[PDB]
Parts: C-alpha cells; structure tokens; sequence
C-alpha cells in the first residue's frame, strides 16, 4: 500500500507488516533456510581468532579484493591528454565496465572505446578489428589523439599491437602522422596502478623516442609533473597552485582535472583541456621529471633516467607535513625560486591545526587499506599526528615497498602496535577488526560491508567507516577533496578529528545515561 | 559402444597420412567413421575428400558473423566410404590462438549433435606439439578413450611420444582417456620395430603395429587420395588394413609411465 | 514526420566509413504499429561495429552480473584476473534477505584472481585448491558457480571435470559456466550459457522426489531479478490473488526454489529476453505452460493480473477482481497528483533486452509519449513485440553509439531520457532531464501497484526539478 | 653492434640442433653469442649446457610467485665457449598456455636489459608448429631482426617454409624484420640443395647453406653435446663453420614473396 501524500521506497516500504508476513511464508516454504541458531553460531565464529587463522591460511581462493585490472589504469592516463580517445584493444565487455565504473566515482561521462572483438577474432587475432576500430573512432568521434591498452584475452593470444597500428596506417585506415601510442595493459599481472604506468610510458616513448637528438636538458627551464594513478581532482589542482605560487614553470603529463569536472551549461563536451601533444615532446627539456607516485611509476623512471636523462629525485609522495616540506624544497633546489611566504604560512597553519587536535586524535587505532604511495602517504600523515595505526593492508603492494613502510613505522613510538599487509584482501581485514579492534577503518566504500558486520556483533564492536580512496560510490561529490600538499594534510585531519567527535557525541547521546559527557565544547 | 581416439604424434611423422588410411581401411570395413582435424591448416580430411578441405568451421563462422549462427550441414562433408569430415580450422602462423579454435570445433559438434549419429568410430588428428589446454579438448571427458601415438626409430619421435604421455596421465587421472598404443611409421632406423616394441614397455603398452615405409603412400598423397582407394591390390593396401583389425580389435589401454630422459638415451644406446 | 525522422537517419549516417554506414543502417528505423515481422524493418543481434563506442557488455555480465549473481545461497566465483568481477561487485540492485558473508553472498566479490603463472601452467589446480578453502570458509554456502572470465575460455582449462571431481567429493552442485566474455556479441548469449547450466547442473535434481507438496495454485515467476524490490512488489500481487509462489527466478532466489520450479502448475515469465530458453525447456521435459506479464503502470498490471487468472478457476479470478478493487483508488489519486505534471511530456529510451518495451505502459499512464526507444541487445522477436507498443514514426535503435544516440536526441529533443548510467552524465550537461532505467536511481520499485507510486513521483520528481532551469548564466 | 636472428622451420626439421651447432661454432669463432629458447619443452640449450640448465623463466616465476620478483641471475647461465642461455619454460602438454609463457619471457628479458652486455647474436629458437601470436614473439620490432627457415627437399618441409613467410609479411611490413635465409637440412632427396635454391628464389631470398645429413649430429645429441664440441675435426663440425661464417657475412635480409601452390 501507498499513501499518496508521503510514497515509500523500498526501504522503508518492505517493513510494511504485510509484506513482512510474504517474506516469512517466502523463506519458511521453499527457501529451505538454514535456522536462525546456527546462523549466528555460524556468524559468531567468523569473527573468532581461529577464523582468521583458518582465513589467513588461503592460497587459492580470493574474497572482495582491494584493486582492479591494468586496462583501467590506462584509460585514466590516456584521459588526462588533450582531445585524447581511450581504446581499448580487445573485448567490449571490459570497457563497458571501466566506464561504469569511473561514472560511479566521478559522476561525470567517460568516454573510451572498444574495437569489439569477438570469437572469430579470438581465434584469427584482431588485426582487421583494429584497422576498422581505428578508422571508426577517428571519424565519428574525432580525436587529435587515440590511445590504445588491450584487455586480458588480447594479451593472452599476442595481438602485436605495433604492428596491427602500423598496418593500420600502412593500408591507409588512419593518416601515418595521426598519434597511435600504445601500452601493452596484461590483466593477469600487477593491478590497475600497473595499467597507469605501462600507458603513460608508451606515450611518453612515442613522443619522445626517435629525436632525442636535439633535446638539452633544461633547456625549456621548466619542471615535469607525473602524478600517477590519481583520483581526486583536487590533487592535481593543489600540485598546480603550489608550483603557480612559487613561480616554478612545470609541466603536467597527463592532466584529466578538466575533462572529468567539465560544466552543464547546456552542451555536452567529450574532450577537455589535459596535456598537450607539444608539452610532451618538449618533456625531454626540462630541468627534472617529478613523480608523484614513485611506487607505481617504476617503467616511467626508468625511460626519462634512460632515455630522457633526468636525475629523477627520490621522493616519497607529498602527503602529510614531512614529505610536502621535502616535496617543496626539492622543487625549490631544482628550479632556483625560493620558498614563498604564503607557502610557508601555510605549512604554519597545518601546524596550528595539529596542535589543536592533538588531544582528540593521540593514540586513535585505524585499518585502513589503498593503493601503495597513498597508503604509506597516510600511514606517515597518522604517525606525525600521534595516531596508531594498527592493521596496514595494500592488496596491490609489493616486498620492497613492505620494507620501505615497515621501516617507517619502526621509526615512530607510535608505530609499535602496527602491522603491513600485502596480497590480503578486504576479507582478511574484516578478520583483522574483529580480532584486534581499531577504532575506525579508513579506505573505500568497500569498506561498509565490514562496519555492517562488526555491528552485527554489537553496537560496542561497530568499527566506523571513514571514506578516503577509490572508488568511492556511497557519498556524492567527495572526488572533488586534496589529499596531497599541506592542503591534503588539512582535509585529511579535519575528516579525521570531526569522525572522531561524531562517534563520541553518538556514544554520549543518551538521555540520563551517556549523556553527562555531551559536552557543547569539544 | 562409439569409439573415440586421438591420435598424436611428433611433427612430420606421417599422423594425418596414416589417420587417413586407418579410416578409409575401417570405412572399407563397414564401419562408419567421422575424422575430425584439429590442425589450423585443413590438411586431415583431403585424401578422404579428394581435394583441399576448404570449408573449416571457424571460417565458416567467421563468414556467417558467429558460430551461433552457423549450421552443422555448412562444414560436414563425406568422402571415400562414406567417412564424415570436418576441420577445426584456425589462423595462419603467428596471430590468434589456434587452441580456441579447437575448443570452439568440439563444442560446436558436440551442441549440433555430431555424434548423436550411429557412428563405429570418430577420430581426432592433432598438431604435433600440444602446446595448451585446447589441444587436449580431444582427450577431456565423452572425447576420445582411446589414444595412440604415431612414432618412429628415430629420437625425436620416441622423445615425443614420452612427452605427451606427460601430459595423457592428467587427463587419464580425471577421464577415462587412456594410451591404446604406438603405431611405429617406419623412418629405416635399424632395428626399429624392436626400439618402439622396447618403448613400449617402458611406457605399459604394445607397440600396436609397424607401418613400412613405401613411396606409393606419397603417390597416392600427389592424387589427393588414400592407398586404400588410390590402390586396392597394393602391399601397403594391406598393412593399413592389418593396423585397422589390430585397433579395432585392441583391448589394452593403460596409463602410461613416462620415462627419465636418461632411460631413453640409454634406450637408444642399447638398440644402435 | 515519417520522411523528417528517415532524412534524420541518414544525416547521422553520413560521419561514418561505409563499411559502418551499411552495417548501422540496417539497425536504426521508422516504425509502423501495423508490421509484425520486424525482420523487414530492422536487424538485431549481431556483433557490434569496433571503435563506436556500444554501451553492449559481455557474456559474463549476462551470467554472473544477471542471471547467476542474484541467486543468494550459492557462492559464484568470477574465474579469472581480478577486472570483472570488482567492477561488478554489488552494482546491480539484485535485492535479497539474508545474513551476507554467513547464508547469504550476493555482494560479496569470489574470485580466483589469476595472475601470470596461472596463465601459463592453467588454473585448475588452483580452482579445485579454490574450492576447498571456500567449503572451509563459508560452511553454510548451499553450492557454487564458476563464472569463466575471457582467458578460461582460450587456454582451455577443464573446469567441467574440476566440478564433477570436487562436487563429488563434497557432495555439493557446482556448476561450471563457459561465460567467456567474447562468446557471443552481448549479454545475450550469456543469459542463454547461464540457463543450459541451469538446467545441466540444477533444475533436475528432485525429478525423482516427491515429497513437496503441490497445490494447483503453484506458479514460479521467471526473469525478475527484483531490482530494488520489484520482484516482492510483484510477488504480494500475485499472493493476494491467492496463487503460490513457490519460485522467483533469480532475484531473492535460493538454489532450493530453483529445484522445486519443475512442481508448478505455470511458468510467469517477465523478462523473456533473459530466460525463455529454460522456460521452452521446461514446457518441454515436464508439461508448464509459461505466459509473459508485465506489472509496469496500472492499466498492463491490470490487464496482467487478469490474463493470468483466467488460467486457473472461477475462485482465483473472484480473487483477482479484490486486489484490483482494492488498489484502484491508490493508483488513481497518484494519476490524479501527478499525470497533470508530466501530460504531454515526451521521453526517448534505451535499455537493455525488456524495459524498452516494457515500460511504455506506465508513462502512458501518466500521460506522456514515448518517441524513441531502442535495446542494447534485443533479438527480433523483441522487436516483433515492441512495433505495435510504440506508435507510428517513432523512432528505433538497435545497439545505438554513442554518438548516434547524442545526435537523435539533438534532433527530437525529448523532456526526458531514461537509460544507463554510462548515459547519464551526458545528457545532464546537455539540460535534459535524466532517469536511470536500469537501476532505477538507486529507487524503485517500479513494478506493481505499489512500485507505480515511486515511479510516477521519480518522473515528476526529476523532470520538474528547479535545477533544469538553471543550465544557462544569465549573462551568457 | 647486436644482430638479432629467429629460427623457424617445420616441425622436427632440426631447428634446436642446427641453431646449437652454428652458435657453437660461433663461440669458436670469438662472438658474444645469446640462444634464447621459445619452446615449453625447453630443450633450444641443452647441447651447449650439458645436462642440465634446471632452470626455465616460467619455472622460477612460478616457484618465485611472480615474474617481477625474479632476478637475471637466476635463469641465464653460461655454457660450451661462454654462450649464453636462457629457457622460457612453459607448462607440460594439454594444459595451460605455452604462448604467453614466450611473451613474458621475452619481456622479462628486454625489462631486465639481458640484451646490453656486448653481445654480438641473440638467437631466438622457437618451436614448428606457430600457433598464437606468443610464438612470433622473437620477430617483434626491436627483436628479431634476421629470420632463417630451415627446410629440406621433402613436400612438407617446403610448404611449411611457405606458411611461415607469410606469417613473417605482417611482422615485415610493419616493421624491420627481414628473412635471412633458407638453411637446408638433408634428408638425402634427389637433386635436393637445387630444389631449395629453386623454392628461396621464388620468395625472393637464398639459400644460405646446405646441410648434409650425418648421423654423428645424433650421437653427439645422445652426448648433450654440439658436433663442434663433441668431434671438432669431422665433416660435419667443419658444415656449420661454414654455415657460421655465411651467417657473419649475410647481407641480404628480405621481405618474402609467398607462393600459390600451382
Ligand atoms: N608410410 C609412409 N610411406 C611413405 N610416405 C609417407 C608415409 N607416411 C607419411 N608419408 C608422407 O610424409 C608426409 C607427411 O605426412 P603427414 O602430413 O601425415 O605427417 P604429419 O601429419 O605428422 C605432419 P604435421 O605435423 O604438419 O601434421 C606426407 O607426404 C606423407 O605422404
Ligand atoms: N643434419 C642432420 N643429420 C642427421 N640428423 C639430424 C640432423 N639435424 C637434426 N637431426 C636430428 O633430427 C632430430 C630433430 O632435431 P631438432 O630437435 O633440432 O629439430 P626441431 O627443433 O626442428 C623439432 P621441434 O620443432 O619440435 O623443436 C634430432 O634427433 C636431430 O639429432
Ligand atoms: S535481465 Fe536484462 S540491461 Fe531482462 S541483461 Fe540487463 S534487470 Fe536491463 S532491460 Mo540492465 S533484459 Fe533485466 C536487464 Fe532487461 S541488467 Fe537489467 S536493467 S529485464
Ligand atoms: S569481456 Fe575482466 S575487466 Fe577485462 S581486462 Fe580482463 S580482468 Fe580486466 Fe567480460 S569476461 Fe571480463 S569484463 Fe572483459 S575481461 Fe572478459
Ligand atoms: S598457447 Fe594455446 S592458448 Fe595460449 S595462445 Fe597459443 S594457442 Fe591460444
Ligand atoms: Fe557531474
Ligand atoms: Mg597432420
Ligand atoms: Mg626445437
């Protein structure tokens, strides 16, 4: 039934006795339900210390994974270039999926295609879907550029991507001149930060590889930025407004910022602003290359030490006070300006604030789980606030980036009590928050389905979920934040400390018995 | 009872040639036979045919946009006593990936009832080295139980037919796939029928029969055609016959054990 | 108008190749109510043309995202690298009760997540070892699926005898299915993988059982994959007209419902895209007539709940005549508050295989018109259904691009679109009203009486939404 | 400085022999030589390394975990006059994918920077049959640049000759890899190194050499050994010198022109 006056959706209409009354006949009668008494037995036992030993002993078998595939990674960096295609090279499944998927997070439109390769094109290669796929999108969609990543059924056949593009071009489907750079993108090796790096040095050895010749490095006096795998807008607009205000010349490689937040205003525009063609071919000039993400950014260095010439700095993401200060005079060293007053007010101002929050945040216990430099760029963040983290989990981490991480928590007090996790996924974390309770979890909107367990068990093991990653699908407009930069640093603390004070205020919020320390100062 | 075996064997060492003729002897038996070629190239069914097999299955599908939409009449044909052809098909060498065509044949002639017929026998001709899973699709469960392996004297064959025996014992372990024997294709190694007898055992099986090495095979070849049919009266006529009985009449099939690369050099050492 | 929508059609047509221009001829036209073989009017169901940006998905969404996934007491695992089974983790509104992680699994991502070396040497050791740590970890999973991801199908991996040999160990159903993405050229051919499987591993389980106890009042209903509740909106219909409904297939649905499906007296179908295939098999091995039904809007609910009671006797029919009478004056003050806010309104569509056609029910409830429509992956006799529901020189599209779909709404310039959210963002920015029709905007239910009533307020809701009039500066 | 070469040819032609005993002779000569093996049953090293060379790339990635967590160190190996080894591994016969076993060992190979030492030849040995696109691998650009295509006088050794040149063609055009030559390997037909120049200049290429067919090619087989190490003074020993040096002298690298059967 419906009252006109005041319609109820789904919840919480299906609370309505009679359809309640249908759903106990429905389960009683043909379900074939297990009792409810073995459910919660059953329940109650996956949140013990011998499941988790039990689930910390799988070798096979994967459960709500924290990553995705390499094909996504390179979509995002082919965006980021001006009036630039994504293609996919292989089945048309994978994009409908990549699309869909960036849509939930950035709720905006994402235009990348596929060359739709079927069963015949399993078995005889995808040779002809190439040269068709390239001459339709060329025509119909009209890119300057068309960049082109392969799904896993390509990579397992060999589709020679070269060569399928030069044909392409030799039979005359596409303009010879027209840019067709390429990344080989395997599914089956690495993850979707993997996918990031392999494109973007397949554009950058496209625009860059055969004129070396007349290139002198630092000849054009500026600064190359790659910022990786990244997913909050405000990220690449803080890197720009830091290097803007202290007058350094830099250059963006891959910048999708605008045509991921482009206006309605009335016409829809697939392409807008990113990196230009001529930008990276001037790339090998610049006095030094920059990476935002040097843990998935490994095939980059590589080709602008090897073949660019650049003394690459060793520097850890900018997040958090440290590692921002060292950002900011390693730009400094390289370019020659000195460190504004505004900047450094700034970095003051990210001070005040932790001195003011210091008594709320001391000792908190987070879990929390990413991609590799966010994670251990937020696990640095924690540490000079005077939190602790407790359980480190990055599904797409290495060894040697364990190593880095483990050496970082060793060298804080407040690291004591913390552990570094990779391969594991969001299964053996909801074991983790079971077994050794923190206080909230930090990662994605993953993460939601394990603060509904906890609170299945109790009210008083509820581990609240703070929203910081990707994808974030559950709240609106939060790809908009900075996480990078004292800018990151504040928005970061200010979620933090505010998530800290809402749980308090909710366990104080009963009338005559909690709420003696409900207090209006905090 | 319908009979399925597979037959494998080193590069070049005559399969197809002898599979042919193997059948045209049990079609000149009475027995209804279908081959079915598991080879990119169309070459397992043109004797039987008497002219190139242009119609495989994949092109086919190909042609007609999916296989799903292809029908079982469009890719099989019969020849010489009535045997039933088809080819997988597949790519020219180097693009693609030919053990999907494989495993898109078989699925396709197991889903239009191919052997939902009265057939004696089917037989499936393989490429040499089973480079993946799809090449194996021959040997899975309700395919083939009966394989043999064409081999020779010489040391690439016999190292050949203990290598895929490496792959037999996983699918006999999970299927009823079993090895049936050797057909030793005679390449003039001296003392060879004694070598492929001595392998043989090794292994746990017979050495099923020695076909001779006769310049009339390859005449018969040039007029696209079986010895069987190319010359009814022929000495080699009669050892593809002797072979057919052999086979038809075989009841041993054993999981192999497959050899050290030592014992088989010790093997040829004993033996030359 | 006729000849304006045609010249309309070969306008857009012009930016193309020729070898797309022939091709994406064939699957664009102007309707006549009076044909009823759509095969002279248009084409479907065949693969798509590359690099023209589809909106089509694969096989693997069609089994695992749509008809395997939604069934709750089985464990599906997406077998492959780790891509398509996170971006289709909990992204389709399959609703369902249970305990998620303990009884139940819907939302929950299982994969094998292949990595190099299970490419090269296979993954059926790692499957079978998969499948041993899942029995240990979820005790009260009821039995499991194989979803294949794009590279099981090449290497050849033999996941049929994997599932035969752990099954049997085990004493559990696990059911292989050959959901290779590029089989097919859509979602299509994965419903059709997805309901041989059903019915080679699971329907026939309790053929020879017969303890449950049968009424001639038992019906299952087939193809409703209760998105936001659609299928229990429909479900308390059909209670209220006193049948039984002893299975949904597959939204809510248990592995124990789908076993007991052969002991119906009829088969309602509501997607016929999706499940016909087991549906004509069923008719077939064990006698169930099916019907299809609609409960989208009053007037094809309506017209349903009676076409149905008139399978059975006089006292179902009585019955059918109460629920009627009883929710008559709930869906006429809905009509009655919001008709005169969307009368005249016109839409275009595109989804998937069945709302296209499906839905124009209820818009015309409220008065508006649908101009344009057309499937993702319809077969012709979707279209032979859709001509006479649509009127005369409206628009269709079959597999409609991108850019297509862009320039034919530039053209009709509907009030309102309803399509997907690879769709929505576009036309949002072009100021034109937006509804999800494949999850409906985190809404719904939209089928039945009760779903009438949320989907009469999301239309008007967004359609007059103060935020449309705001799309230019007023200084330019 | 660094000369790329791929063998191909029917199967069972003497492709890993033939390769072996030229790089033998090689070595011999003084040159840096590399054999990288593109077969799963990984046997393109075995005569210049003998017994063993346990150790496959597919292998010691399984064993390893992953294929970034394995150093150069552990697959490549050194045998018979310095020559450098290195096996892709792959899986047994019927299972699993041999294909891109090739792919990414040859791509582990290019990220570890196994082809900057100084070497002079890099030989790819690869299997007959070339099913999927892992297999022409080795004739990639910036791979492979010369390729050889060992026959012999018998029908089906030629046609097989024919079948991969067109396969070359797409890998040709698009790029620099170029056909080398014909090697014959006797199997002592009538007329036979006439009938091979013959079939090389209708594809518009030579044949570089032919090979008699000499049973001490076997027992130095039986012996894990090349002809050159095993018996340095035979007839044979002294064929692939010669077939060592045409290859140092070649100069004539094209495209083929694939032949209708008539
Ligand atoms: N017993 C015999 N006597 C003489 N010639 C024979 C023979 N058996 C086979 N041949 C010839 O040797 C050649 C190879 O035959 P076939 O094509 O059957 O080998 P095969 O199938 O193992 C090669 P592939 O690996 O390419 O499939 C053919 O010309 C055939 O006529
Ligand atoms: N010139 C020659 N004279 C005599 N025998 C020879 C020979 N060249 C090669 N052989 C023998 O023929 C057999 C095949 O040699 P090899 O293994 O190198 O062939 P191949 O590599 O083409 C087979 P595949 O395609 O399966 O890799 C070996 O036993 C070898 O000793
Ligand atoms: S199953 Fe089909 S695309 Fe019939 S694959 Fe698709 S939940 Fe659509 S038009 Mo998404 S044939 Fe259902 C459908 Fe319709 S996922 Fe849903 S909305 S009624
Ligand atoms: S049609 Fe999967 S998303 Fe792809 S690159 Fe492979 S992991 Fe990533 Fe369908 S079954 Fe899946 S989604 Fe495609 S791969 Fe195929
Ligand atoms: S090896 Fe087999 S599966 Fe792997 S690509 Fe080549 S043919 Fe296809
Ligand atoms: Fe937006
Ligand atoms: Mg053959
Ligand atoms: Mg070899």
């Amino acid at each position: 039934s419906q009252q006109v006056d005041k319609i109820k959706a789904s919840y919480p209409l299906f609370l309505d006795q009679d359809y309640k009354d249908m759903l106990a006949k429905k389960r009683d009668g043909f379900e074939e339900k297990y009792p409810q008494d073995k459910i919660d037995e059953v329940f109650q036992w996956t949140t013990t210390k011998e499941y988790q030993e039990l689930n910390f002993q799988r070798e096979a078998l994967t459960v709500n994974p924290a990553k995705a595939c390499q094909p996504l990674g390179a979509v995002l960096c082919a965006l980021g270039f001006e009036k630039t295609m994504p293609y996919v090279h292989g089945s048309q499944g994978c994009v409908a999926y990549f699309r869909s998927y960036f849509n939930r997070h950035f709720r905006e439109p994402v235009s990348c295609v596929s060359d739709s390769m079927t069963e015949d094109a399993a078995v005889f290669g995808g040779q002809q879907n190439m040269k068709d796929g390239l001459q339709n999108c060329k025509a119909t969609y009209k890119p300057d550029m068309i960049a082109v990543s392969t799904t896993c059924m390509a990579e397992v056949i060999g589709d020679d991507l070269n060569a399928f593009i030069n044909n392409s071009k030799k039979e005359g489907f596409i303009p010879d001149e027209f840019p067709v750079p390429f990344a080989h993108t395997p599914s089956f090796v690495g993850s979707h930060v993997t996918g990031w790096d392999n494109m973007f040095e397949g554009i950058a050895r496209y625009f860059t590889l055969k004129s070396m010749d007349d290139k002198v490095v630092g000849s054009n006096k500026k600064i190359n930025i790659v910022p990786g795998f990244e997913t909050y807008l405000g990220n690449f607009r803080v890197i720009k407004r830091m290097l803007s205000e202290m007058g350094v010349g830099y250059s963006l490689l891959s910048d999708p910022e605008e045509v991921l937040d482009t206006p309605a205003d009335g016409q829809f525009r697939m392409y807008a602003g990113g990196t230009t063609q001529e930008e990276m071919k001037d790339a090998p000039n610049a006095l030094n290359t920059v990476l935002l993400q040097p843990w998935h950014l490994e095939k980059t260095k590589k080709f602008v030490e090897g073949t660019w010439k650049h003394e690459v700095p060793k520097l850890n993401i900018p997040m958090g006070l440290d590692w921002t200060d060292e950002f900011l005079m390693k730009v400094s060293e390289i370019s020659g300006q000195p460190i504004p007053a505004s900047l450094t007010k700034e970095r003051g101002r990210l001070v005040d604030m932790m001195t003011d929050s210091h008594t709320w945040l001391h000792g908190k216990r987070f879990a929390l789980w990413g991609d590799p430099d966010f994670v251990m760029g937020l696990v640095k963040f924690l540490l000079e606030l005077g939190c602790e983290p407790v359980h480190i989990l990055c599904h797409n981490g290495n060894k040697r980036w364990k190593k880095a991480v483990d050496a970082i928590l060793a060298a804080s007090p407040y690291g004591k009590n913390a552990t570094v996790y990779i391969g594991k996924d969001l299964w053996h974390l909801r074991s983790l928050v079971f077994t050794d309770k923190p206080d909230f979890m930090i990662g994605n909107s993953y993460g939601k389905f394990i603060q509904r367990d906890t609170l299945h068990k109790g009210k008083e093991f509820e581990v609240p979920l703070i929203r910081i990653g990707f994808p974030i699908f559950d709240r609106h407009h939060l790809h908009r934040s900075t996480t990078l930069g004292y800018e990151g640093a504040m928005q970061i603390l200010t979620t933090l400390v505010n998530s800290i004070l809402e749980r308090l205020d909710e366990e104080t919020r009963g009338m005559q018995a909690t709420d003696y320390n409900h207090d209006l100062v905090r | 009872a319908m009979r399925q075996c597979a037959i494998y064997g080193k590069g070049g060492i005559g399969k197809s040639t002898t599979t042919q003729n193997l059948v045209a002897a049990l079609a000149e038996m009475g027995k209804k036979v279908m081959i079915v070629g598991c080879d990119p190239k169309a070459d397992s069914t043109r004797l039987i045919l008497h002219s190139k097999a242009q119609n495989t299955i994949m092109e086919m599908a190909a042609e007609a946009g999916t296989v799903e939409d292809l029908e079982l009449e469009d890719v099989l044909k019969a020849g010489y006593g009535g045997v039933k052809c088809v080819e997988s098909g597949g790519p020219e060498p180097g693009v693609g990936c030919a053990g999907r065509g494989v495993i898109t044949a078989i699925n396709f002639l197991e889903e239009e009832g191919a052997y939902e017929d009265d057939l004696d026998f089917v037989f499936y001709d393989v490429l040499g080295d089973v480079v993946c899973g799809g090449f194996a699709m021959p040997i899975r469960e309700n395919k083939a139980q009966e394989i043999y392996i064409v081999c020779s004297g010489e040391m690439m064959a016999m190292y050949a037919a203990n290598n895929i025996s490496k792959g037999i014992v996983k699918y006999a372990n999970s299927g009823s796939v079993r090895l049936g024997g050797l057909i030793c294709n005679s390449r003039n190694t001296d003392r060879e029928d004694e070598l492929i007898i001595a392998l043989a055992n090794k292994l746990g099986t017979q050495m099923i029969h020695f076909v001779p090495r006769d310049n009339v095979v390859q005449r018969a070849e040039i007029r696209r055609m079986t010895v069987i049919e190319y010359d009814p009266k022929a000495k080699q006529a009669d050892e593809y016959r002797a072979l057919a009985r052999k086979v038809v009449d075989n009841k041993l099939l054993v999981i192999p054990n497959p050899i050290t690369m030592d014992e088989l050099e010790e093997l040829l050492m004993e033996f030359g | 108008s006729r000849e304006e929508v045609e010249s309309l059609i070969q306008e857009v047509l012009e930016v193309y190749p020729e070898k797309a221009r022939k091709d994406r001829n064939k699957h664009l036209a102007v309707n006549d109510p009076a044909v009823t073989q759509s095969k002279k009017c248009i084409i479907s169901n065949k693969k798509s043309q590359p690099g023209l940006m589809t909106i089509r998905g694969c096989a693997y969404a069609g089994s695992k995202g749509v008809v395997w996934g939604p069934i709750k007491d089985m464990i599906h695992i997406s077998h492959g690298p780790v891509g398509c089974g996170q971006y289709s983790r909990a992204g389709r509104r399959n609703y369902y009760i249970g305990t998620t992680g303990v009884n139940a699994f819907v939302t929950m991502n299982f994969t094998s997540d292949f990595q190099e070396k299970d490419i090269v040497f296979g993954g059926d050791k790692k499957l079978a070892k998969l499948i041993d740590e899942v029995e240990t970890l979820f005790p009260l999973n009821k039995g499991i699926s194989v979803q294949s991801e794009c590279p099981i199908g090449l290497i050849g991996d033999d996941i049929e005898s994997v599932s035969k040999v752990k099954g049997a160990e085990l004493s559990k159903t696990i059911v292989p299915v050959r959901c290779e993405g590029f089989r097919g050229v859509s979602q299509s051919l994965g419903h059709h993988i997805a309901n041989d499987a059903v019915r080679d591993w699971v329907l026939g389980k309790r053929d020879e059982d017969t303890t449950f106890a049968s009424t001639p009042y038992d019906v299952a209903i087939i193809g409703d994959y209760n998105i936001g509740g659609d299928a229990w909106s429909s479900r308390i219909l059909l209670e209220e007209m006193g049948l039984r409904c002893v299975a949904q297939w597959s939204g809510d649905g248990s592995i124990s419902e789908i076993e007991l499906t052969p002991k119906v007296k009829l088969n309602l179908v509501h997607c016929y895209r999706s499940m016909n295939y087991i549906s004509r098999h069923m008719e077939e091995k064990y006698g169930i007539p099916w019907m299809e039904y609609n409960f989208f809007g009053p007037t094809k609910t309506i017209e349903s709940l009676r076409a149905i009671a008139a399978k059975f006797d006089e006292s179902i029919q009585k019955k059918c005549e109460e629920v009627i009478a009883k929710y008559k004056p709930e869906w006429e003050a809905v009509v009655a508050k919001y008709r005169p806010r969307l009368e005249g309104k016109r839409v275009m569509l595109y989804i998937g295989g069945l709302r296209p056609r499906h839905v124009i029910g209820a818009y015309e409830d409220l008065g508006m018109e649908v101009v344009g429509t057309g499937y993702e992956f319809a077969h012709n006799d979707d279209y032979d259904r859709t001509m006479k529901e649509m009127g005369d020189s409206t628009l269709l599209y079959d597999d409609v691009t991108g850019y297509e779909f862009e320039e034919f709404v530039k053209r009709i310039k509907p009030d309102l679109i309803g399509s997907g959210i690879k769709e929505k963002f576009i036309f949002q920015k072009m100021g034109i009203p937006f509804r999800q029709m494949h999850s409906w905007d985190y809404s719904g239910p939209y089928h039945g009486f009760d779903g009438f009533a949320i989907f009469a307020r999301d239309m008007d809701m967004t359609l007059n939404n103060p935020c449309w009039k705001k799309l230019q500066a007023p200084w330019e």
